[PDB]
């Protein structure tokens, strides 16, 4: 419940500076004063996309902590390796064939 | 067995002769492919590289002899199965009694 | 389906042992030691029953000796241990390591008024055996007598009579 | 493609099939459908070109709706038997999403809409791909759910798949699309016979692998994707003519070819259970398919078309193209009947 | 409260095994007040 | 042997954070097989009990099972209190 | 699997999450343990048309243990009229 | 489709004539209404009102036809005194394929319907009498 | 009452498919998925499972959907549409709401409805368990298990992330 | 079934019919097969927590990391499409109709 009240409080009091910013006293009586492409390279789609595989790779990786509490650590240690080491691959060969360059 | 092409029980039948029919058509088989393999590629059919229509004969008669042992295999297992499962349920394969045509009473048709 | 057997309230009734975790935390040590049997005869009898039913009056001997543990602290070393588990009650996670001072107190007092000795690091995490008079039960599980198995084709495999006798081949 | 690439990503789309095949988690299974799908893609996109941007998406959308149709599936089947065992299912609702989800991934009708438009759209060695390893992984996944398939469900998509197929290749000139349709047309002698003995579909897919193989292999041969550019191999490769007409004998069924055994195997086996209505009208409307496959066999090998006179040219050069396997499989797609009670190692 | 419900028995179990079996909080917290029920459901996981 | 430093000297002076990384990563590969502490991890894993011990019935044939905690039988964690 | 290639070569590769009377880290049993190994043993080996008549009586209790529905049900019959008894005022709970 | 089919073949032929015309109505309404679902999704009607006329041209067909098989079949069997005979089938399904040559207009369709749907509607019948399976159950 | 909690998020979670899967422009179109993102994560925690309540915002949310929206900036929509201006999409959205509405009435008057398959209304904690009281997160322990247990799920999902860097370098190059 | 369940599978039928319903974008009918994978990710979760199956726990993450590995895929080829005709109007995507 606590954890609710926070989230809440903290939104609920965001909103509130929010409208008072935009509707305070003006003093004034007088009138006042689509879907295409958008022309972005193709190189800050392949850095989303790029972060996007990394930040599932990691997702993997999080239970580290706990399975590092494993019997199992022989194979433990080898598959956290592999992972990483895949994840190594991945940027090498992004790396090699010219994906994150900005020239061009 | 389990994922076995050839299980150990199959080493109780006898294998196929080397001159079984299937094992000479199989050998047939390799041997027109050769031919094809020469025709496609506008080489005298008949005489070009003997060493690959070799190959091609031995290739197709090596599959075929393995080919034809598990088929004949298999066709041993269902056979036992199935004298197996008789001889569990003699109760649904019982021994018809048989009637000569003497007694047997058919109704005639005449062609008239 | 039956009805489902349970006991009667008088039956479930027994004196409870109405001290907080902390205290609880801060005799764990001695207490493991001194009541094992009873302890180690009623967690038997719920592995291997299987059913909280079956197992209420060992129940109710883990009872009696956690409370004539807390009463032999209660007449000698009622004071050291006071404060050892208000000192545990203090923390947030109740830590051992924060109140070895006051553990200490306690410990030389059951050791020389009880002869009570804290077992080392391992040792309440050991398995123990247990002789127990109680049966052993046969069908836990309550489980019906299984199928029986498909009959088992056996003999020696012999060619197929005619080969494969699909329509008109010979073999 | 960097040809190392293109090898791994080829042992990809086989790794993710052979995943499927050796799997008893529906989870493996499940990703070994998204791994295959993750590497086929790159091989329709490989020419660059508007049609084949095309093709891919549209192949996406329906195997990606496919794949989560067929993740329901499983998880209806977990709530109601606490398992993820790959064998029958526990729940009808369960078994028609996961009989439709293979459906869908097979192009049978009335999902086949997929099938004749990306196999237009992709090269002819992608076809090849998409039309014979592609249907490996769903079919072995039939092979094992059967016992708890609803039978009325899967015999209306046989039924409804000849007959689409039969139809739908009457229409084209194209030979990916005529390919297409006589795809969807076999699935359906495929699936027809899956109720009643599982091994004549492995038999009839078997069979249809070897002869689709041949027909792509010799269209490759000879760069040819329409009906009129397969009339001129006749004053180029006349050889090629009378390989393309055995084969799609054997591919309309006709004895005593190799084509013929699995129609005759699925229609004995069909009648041993009593089914006779439903052997007849499939062979009768599997007439449609030979229909047209003669059409082809009189442009390409029993008449000569007309010739240009740029022709002569290529009189000067050899086939280059690799051609690999077409002696060998060119001789099982049309010698084999003799040799029909081998089917039995499919056991 | 279904003493005068025809043909239902009073604490007649669901599953076909005699076998006992761990009740769900339903069944153990079925007629309670909802502060308990609460606490023993959620209390737990919304601690802090 | 020499051109191999020949090697290493070009890519450290062109690319030492590489060079840095790809040290790390195999010292993180090959040290876990040649630590003499490594067994111990796999030691104190298994020595942590986060279930319960269920006690096993004496049937007057485990002289190597104790009978109480505190007696002299089962494993032991001296060496851990050591380490 | 359609090719058993795990069992040929004696490795478990998915098996080990199949069933959830499997073994677990550090022995935590599923709910349904007791129900789930029960049916598994009284189906085991004699085939899927054998099982689904001779192992009925396990499966629909595992199926019990997994959706609760006879148990809901229950539960909801009992409430329902314990409302009709306080909207008749001859059933006041005790404390 | 399964409870329509179960009430048309617990009637009698040749009896409760409008119970059966009620039931062929309702089946033959049913095919029209797929009929047209899958013509509306396939080729998109112009506007909406093209679309529901084609609905109500397609599905009014086939409830047509449905209804003069149905009351055609049972009425020949009534008056024939003839329940369990195929030929009442067969001139019901002609009938229903003239009417098919009458919605389409076209005398050349209504000839080929009616030898058609007459020879298909008698084979039916024959399969009732002699339980032909269409979906056969696996058995061996 | 709080003791209905997993039901009424349900009940949210429903009211954002609609309002995506009537499809508005794709810039609202996601704001409904990340509210149902948000919504089910509640869901998910509230049966107990805290790491794979987190992993929908740091994974799907944080993720996929931002990427989702990065590429809809990009390549979609720049400026949305007004929302529920097009008769389809309010036709569609009402729809769903007004089934949505119906369930939920139906089912809290009686405590249980038949929409298709029948459902009980009873409140979700009635199916909870009454017997934990374990020194760790048993979720923990089954995720922390992909490390020993999981080596083949390991090898093929680390294998299909990286051929999907691959795939999708030789899809985009054109 | 549980009462939570009734609209997890009313969610998953939603977003179905928002698939296969389409309208101009082709984003609008990705981000419903998004919505697919959100609803099944939350009902297995839901099943496998209940149940304390504790090896399963895994399996809603894995499910997550391939289904978002599948929306790249996805979303690299509406790029692809947006390039060839400056707009991921499914309309456009009809060639193969001959
Ligand atoms: C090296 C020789 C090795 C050797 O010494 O033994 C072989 C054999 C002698 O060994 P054997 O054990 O003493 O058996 C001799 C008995 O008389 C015969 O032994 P059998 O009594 O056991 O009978 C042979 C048996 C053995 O099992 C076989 O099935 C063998 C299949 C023979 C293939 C023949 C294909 C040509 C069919 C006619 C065309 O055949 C059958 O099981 C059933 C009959 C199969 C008939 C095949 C035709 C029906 C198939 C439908 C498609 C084709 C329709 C016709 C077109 O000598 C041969 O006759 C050769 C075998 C035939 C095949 C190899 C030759 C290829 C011929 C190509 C034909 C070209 C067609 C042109 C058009
Ligand atoms: C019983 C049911 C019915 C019968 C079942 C029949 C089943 C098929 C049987 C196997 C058929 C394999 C093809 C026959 C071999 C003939 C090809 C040949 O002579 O290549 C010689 C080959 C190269 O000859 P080539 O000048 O390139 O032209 C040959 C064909 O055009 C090469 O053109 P290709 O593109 O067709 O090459 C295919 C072959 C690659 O070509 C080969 O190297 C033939 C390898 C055949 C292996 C033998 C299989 C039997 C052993 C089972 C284990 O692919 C493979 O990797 C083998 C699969 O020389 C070798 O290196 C011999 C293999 C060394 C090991
Ligand atoms: C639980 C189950 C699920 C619960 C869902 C509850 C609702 C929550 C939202 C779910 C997502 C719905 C997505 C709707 C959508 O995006 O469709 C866009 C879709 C096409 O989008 P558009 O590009 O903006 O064009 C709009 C029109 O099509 C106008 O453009 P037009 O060029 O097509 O104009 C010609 C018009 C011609 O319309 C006609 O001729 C129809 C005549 C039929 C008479 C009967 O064609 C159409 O309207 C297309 C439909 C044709 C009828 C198809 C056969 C029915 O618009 C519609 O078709 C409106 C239908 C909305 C009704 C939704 C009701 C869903 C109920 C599902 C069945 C559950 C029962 C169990
Ligand atoms: C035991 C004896 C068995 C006898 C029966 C055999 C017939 C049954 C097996 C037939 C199966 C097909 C055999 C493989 C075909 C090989 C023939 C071929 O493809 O080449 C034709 C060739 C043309 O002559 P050529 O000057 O060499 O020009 C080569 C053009 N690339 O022709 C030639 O000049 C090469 C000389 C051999 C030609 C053999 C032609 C056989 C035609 C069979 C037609 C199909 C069966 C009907
Ligand atoms: C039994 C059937 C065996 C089938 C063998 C078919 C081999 C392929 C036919 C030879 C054609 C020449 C060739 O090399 O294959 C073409 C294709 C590569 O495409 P290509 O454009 O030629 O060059 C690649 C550069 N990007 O290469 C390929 O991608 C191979 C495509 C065929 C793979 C699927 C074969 C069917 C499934 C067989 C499994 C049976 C179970
Ligand atoms: C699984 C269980 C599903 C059972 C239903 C199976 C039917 C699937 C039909 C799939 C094929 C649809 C394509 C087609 O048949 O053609 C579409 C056609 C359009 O043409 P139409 O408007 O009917 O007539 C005008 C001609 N001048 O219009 C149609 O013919 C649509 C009606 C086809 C169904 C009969
Ligand atoms: C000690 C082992 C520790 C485990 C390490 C974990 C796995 C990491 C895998 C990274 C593999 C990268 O492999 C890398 O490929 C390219 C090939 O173009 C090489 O780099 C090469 O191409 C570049 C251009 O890009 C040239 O300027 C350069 O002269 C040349 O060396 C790198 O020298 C090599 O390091
Ligand atoms: C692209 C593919 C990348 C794959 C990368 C895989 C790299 C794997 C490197 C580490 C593998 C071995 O790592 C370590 O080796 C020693 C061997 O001395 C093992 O053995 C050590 O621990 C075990 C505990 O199980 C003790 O019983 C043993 O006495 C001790 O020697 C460790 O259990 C293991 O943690
Ligand atoms: C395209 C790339 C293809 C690469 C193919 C690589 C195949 C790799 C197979 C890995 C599985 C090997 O075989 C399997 O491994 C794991 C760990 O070693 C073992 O599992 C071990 O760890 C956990 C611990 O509880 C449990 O699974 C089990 O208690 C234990 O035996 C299995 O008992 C063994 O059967
Ligand atoms: C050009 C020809 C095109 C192909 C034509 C194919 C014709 C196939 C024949 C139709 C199939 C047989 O039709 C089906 O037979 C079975 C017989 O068990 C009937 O079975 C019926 O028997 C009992 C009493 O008789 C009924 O109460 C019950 O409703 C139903 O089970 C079905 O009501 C009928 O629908
Ligand atoms: N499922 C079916 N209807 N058919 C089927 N496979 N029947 C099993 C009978 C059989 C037949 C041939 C062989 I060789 C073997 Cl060993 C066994």
């Amino acid at each position: 419940m606590n954890l609710m009240l926070a989230l809440l409080t903290n939104f609920t009091l965001a909103t509130l500076l929010v409208i008072i910013a935009f509707w305070l006293p003006q003093l004034n009586v007088y009138s006042e004063k689509g879907s295409a492409r958008l022309p972005f390279s193709m190189k800050f789609f392949l850095v989303a996309i790029t972060f996007l595989l990394f930040d599932l790779e990691i997702a993997l990786l999080l239970p580290l902590p706990w399975a590092s509490q494993t019997a199992n650590l022989n194979t433990m240690l080898t598959m956290a390796l592999f992972l990483i080491i895949l994840l190594a691959v991945s940027l090498a060969y992004e790396w090699t064939q010219k994906g994150l360059e900005w020239t061009e | 067995a389990t994922f076995q092409f050839l299980p150990d029980e199959a080493r109780s039948l006898p294998p196929p002769k080397l001159t079984d029919p299937r094992l000479a058509f199989v050998g047939f088989l390799g041997y027109c492919s050769g031919l094809i393999d020469n025709a496609i590629r506008r080489r005298p059919v008949l005489l070009a590289g003997l060493h690959r229509q070799l190959l091609y004969i031995t290739s197709f008669v090596f599959v075929g002899y393995y080919l034809l042992k598990r088929q004949d295999y298999m066709y041993a297992v269902r056979d036992h199965d199935m004298f197996s499962y008789i001889k569990s349920h003699p109760e649904d394969f019982p021994e018809k009694d048989k009637k000569t045509y003497g007694e047997v009473f058919e109704e005639f048709h005449p062609v008239r | 389906p039956g009805i489902v057997e349970l006991p009667s309230l008088e039956d479930l009734k027994v004196q409870e042992v109405k001290v907080s975790s902390s205290v609880l935390k801060a005799a764990a040590h001695h207490y493991g030691a001194q009541c094992d049997k009873p302890n180690k005869e009623f967690m038997l009898c719920r592995w291997e029953e299987k059913d909280p039913r079956r197992c209420l009056e060992e129940g109710k001997l883990v009872n009696q000796c956690a409370l004539e543990f807390f009463r032999q602290i209660k007449r000698h070393c009622a004071e050291p241990f006071t404060e050892y588990w208000t000192c545990i009650d203090y923390s947030g996670l109740q830590l051992f390591r924060r109140c070895r001072k006051q553990q200490a107190q306690f410990d030389e007092c059951v050791l020389d008024k009880l002869g009570w000795v804290r077992p080392d690091l391992g040792d309440l995490s050991k398995v123990t055996k247990v002789k127990t008079d109680r049966p052993l039960p046969e069908n836990p599980y309550h489980s019906r007598a299984r199928p029986e198995p498909n009959p088992e084709v056996e003999g020696d495999l012999k060619p197929a009579r005619h080969g494969s006798r699909l329509f008109f081949w010979t073999m | 493609m960097n040809p190392i690439i293109f090898i791994i990503i080829l042992l990809t789309i086989m790794l993710g099939t052979i995943i499927v095949m050796i799997s008893s988690h529906w989870l493996l299974v499940w990703i070994g459908f998204e791994m295959n799908m993750l590497a086929i893609i790159p091989i329709m996109m490989k020419n660059h070109n508007p049609r084949a941007t095309e093709a891919s998406t549209k192949y996406f959308l329906t195997q990606s709706t496919a794949s989560m149709l067929l993740m329901m599936a499983v998880i209806i089947n977990l709530m109601f038997s606490g398992q993820w065992t790959v064998m029958k299912l526990f729940n009808p609702m369960a078994s028609m999403l996961m009989t439709m989800a293979l459906a869908m991934k097979l192009g049978m009708a009335p999902f086949h809409f997929w099938v004749p438009e990306v196999t237009q759209g992709i090269p002819l060695s992608s076809g090849l791909i998409l039309l014979t390893w592609q249907k490996l992984a769903p079919m072995s996944v039939l092979y094992q759910i059967f016992p708890s398939i609803n039978l009325n469900l899967i015999l209306t998509l046989s039924v409804l798949s000849i007959l689409i197929g039969g139809w739908g290749g009457l229409n084209q000139t194209q030979l990916r699309k005529i390919m297409a349709y006589s795809s969807i047309a076999h699935m359906g002698w495929m699936t027809a016979v899956l109720p009643y003995n599982p091994t004549m579909t492995l038999l009839n897919l078997i069979i249809y692998i070897i002869m689709t193989s041949t027909m792509f292999t010799m269209f490759m041969a000879n760069s040819t994707t329409t009906t009129l550019s397969l009339s001129h191999t006749w004053n180029k490769t006349p050889i090629m003519t009378v390989l393309i007409l055995a084969t799609l004998l054997s591919m309309g069924g006709l004895p005593p070819l190799s084509g013929f055994m699995p129609k005759w195997m699925i229609i004995q086996e069909m009648t041993k259970n009593n089914s006779i209505i439903l052997p007849t009208f499939m062979a009768i409307t599997a007439l449609l398919n030979l229909y047209f496959y003669m059409r082809l066999t009189y442009s390409t090998t029993l008449t000569m078309f007309p010739s240009t006179n740029n022709m002569k040219m290529k009189w000067q050069f050899p086939l280059m193209k690799k051609m690999t396997f077409l002696p060998t499989m060119v001789v099982l797609s049309t010698m084999m009947l003799p040799l029909t009670p081998m089917l039995s190692v499919l056991e | 409260v279904m003493k005068d419900v025809p043909g239902w028995k009073v604490g007649e179990s669901v599953f076909h095994t005699t076998r006992w079996v761990t009740p769900m909080m339903g069944e153990l917290y079925g007629l309670r007040a909802s502060e308990e029920v609460l606490s023993a459901t959620y209390g737990f996981i919304w601690y802090t | 042997a020499e051109r191999v430093a020949a090697f290493l000297k070009n890519v450290w002076a062109k690319e030492p954070v590489l060079v840095a990384s790809f040290a790390i990563a195999g010292l993180a590969v090959i040290l876990p097989t040649l630590s003499p502490y490594t067994k111990y991890s796999l030691m104190i894993n298994r020595a942590t009990p986060y279930n319960y011990p269920v006690p096993l019935r004496d049937d007057g044939n485990m002289p190597d099972v104790p009978s109480h905690p505190q007696d002299p039988q089962g494993p032991s964690l001296e060496w851990l209190k050591r380490l | 699997p359609f090719f058993d290639v795990q069992k040929r070569l004696g490795v478990d590769l998915d098996r080990w999450m199949t069933i959830q009377s499997a073994e677990q880290p550090h022995k935590i049993p599923s709910r349904c343990h007791a129900f789930e190994k029960e049916w598994i043993e009284c189906a085991h080996g004699i085939g899927s048309i054998r099982a689904e008549k001779e192992c009925k009586i396990e499966f629909e209790d595992f199926r019990e243990c997994l959706l609760r529905q006879k148990t809901m049900k229950r539960l909801h019959a009992i409430r329902r009229q314990r409302e009709k008894l306080i909207k008749e005022g001859k059933y006041t709970p005790p404390p | 489709a399964k409870t329509v089919l179960r009430q048309y073949w617990d009637i009698p032929e040749g009896t409760e004539c409008h119970r059966k015309t009620y039931a062929t109505t309702s089946i033959g309404g049913a095919a029209g209404l797929v009929v047209s679902a899958y013509s509306v999704a396939l080729k998109t009607p112009t506007s909406f009102l093209e679309g529901v006329a084609r609905t109500g041209r397609y599905t009014f067909t086939a409830a047509a036809i449905g209804a003069i098989f149905g009351l055609t079949s049972c009425i020949s069997a009534q008056v024939r005194e003839k329940p369990d005979d195929p030929l009442n089938y067969l001139i019901g399904g002609c009938a229903g394929g003239l009417i098919l040559g009458a919605r389409t207009r076209s005398y050349g369709i209504g000839a080929a319907a009616c030898a058609y749907m007459g020879l298909t509607a008698a084979l039916v019948k024959m399969g009732q009498l002699e339980g032909w399976q269409v979906f056969a159950e696996p058995k061996v | 009452m709080m003791l209905y909690i997993v039901f009424i998020l349900s009940v949210i979670f429903v009211m954002g498919f609609v309002g995506f899967s009537s499809k508005p422009s794709p810039i609202y179109g996601g704001l409904g998925l990340i509210v149902s993102g948000g919504v089910g994560c509640g869901i998910v925690l509230n049966f107990g499972g805290s790491f794979l309540g987190l992993m929908v915002f740091l994974i799907y949310l944080g993720g996929m959907m931002v990427v989702f929206g990065y590429t809809t900036a990009m390549a979609t929509e720049q400026y949305p549409e007004i929302w529920l201006s097009n008769k389809a999409v309010l036709g569609a959205f009402v729809t769903g709401l007004l089934m949505e509405f119906f369930m939920v009435y139906y089912v809290l008057k009686d405590k249980e409805v038949e929409v298709v398959f029948e459902f009980n209304g009873l409140g979700d904690w009635v199916i909870y368990d009454t017997g934990d009281s374990g020194f760790f997160s048993e979720e923990a322990m089954g995720i922390a298990a992909l490390y020993s247990y999981g080596t083949w799920l390991v090898i093929v999902t680390g294998w299909s992330l990286l051929i999907g860097v691959v795939v999708i370098m030789e899809i985009t190059r054109g | 079934m549980s009462m939570v369940y009734m609209n997890i599978m009313m969610a998953f039928t939603v977003s179905l019919v928002g698939l296969l319903m389409y309208r101009s974008h082709l984003m609008s009918s990705l981000l419903c097969l998004e919505g697919m994978m959100l609803s099944l990710f939350v009902m297995a979760a839901l099943t496998i927590l209940n149940s304390h199956f504790t090896l399963a726990s895994m399996m809603p993450i894995i499910l997550l990391v391939f289904a978002a590995c599948e929306a790249a895929l996805g979303l690299s080829l509406l790029v692809m499409v947006s390039n060839t005709y400056g707009t991921d109007y499914v309309q456009n995507l009809n060639l193969l109709q001959c």
